[PDB]
Formats: structure tokens, sequence, C-alpha cells
């Protein structure tokens, strides 16, 4: 009925964020792992790896906050109504 | 050879990357220091035989 594909929708959007929650953090995990480890070789680098670190930040967290757009568009503009 | 822990000389420096690690390296240089040390001494031989 309506509350069906209303329920799709929150299901949707759920699994939405969970997908990008994954993503996100282990991206970000994997990343931040190497930094710590360059700066752990030579201290003086740090200022240099926070060039390309939040590079990989900015793909990452990016593919995160489109789902978060697109989850926004499943629950609130749901599109078939 | 005795080990002669020098100094610390060693704050915010970089260590160093071995490959393949740090023992092999190790012992496979030790031979050749030894080697090295013969060289020295048969030189400074020579050298003080001429004189």
């Amino acid at each position: 009925m309506d509350p069906t594909i209303a329920a799709g929708a929150l299901i949707g959007g759920g699994l939405i964020m969970a997908g990008g929650a994954i993503g996100a953090g282990i991206g970000d995990g994997v990343a931040g792992n190497a930094l710590i480890s360059g700066v752990a070789r030579q201290p003086e680098a740090q200022g240099r790896l926070f060039t390309p670190f939040f590079i990989t930040v900015g793909l990452v967290e990016a593919a995160y906050f489109i789902n978060l757009a697109f989850m926004a568009l499943f629950v609130f503009a749901t599109p078939v109504k | 050879m005795v080990v002669e822990y020098v100094e610390e000389d060693i704050g915010p420096r970089t260590l160093y990357s071995f490959e393949p690690d740090a023992t092999m390296l190790f012992e496979s240089l030790l031979p050749r220091y030894l080697t090295t040390r013969v060289y020295a001494a048969l030189l400074e031989s020579a050298a003080s035989e001429l004189a």
C-alpha cells in the first residue's frame, strides 16, 4: 500500500547508510594506518603526509556523503508515492 | 669482537630501513669488516717495513 512503500524506503535508506558507514569507516582506517606508519618512520614527514592522506579521505568520505544524500532522497522525498 | 655501547645520539632522528632485514645484512657484513681490518693491518705493516 502506501505504508509498504514507506517501509521499503526506510529499509533502503538503512541499507544505504550501512554501506556508507562500512565503506567510510574502513577506508579511513586503512588510510590512517599508513599515515601513522609514515609519521612513525619520519616525524618531520607529517606536514607532507597530510597532503596524500586528506586526498584519500576526500575520496573515501565522498562515497559516504553521496550515499547520505541519496538516503535523504529515499526517506524524505521518496521517489514513488 | 667486544661490543661497546657508545652514546645515545638518537633523538627525533629518523630510523633506517633494512632490506631484507637487519640481521641478514649484519651477518653478511661482519666478515667483510674483518677482511677490511686485515687489509688495513697489511697496509700499515707494509709502510712500517719500508720505514
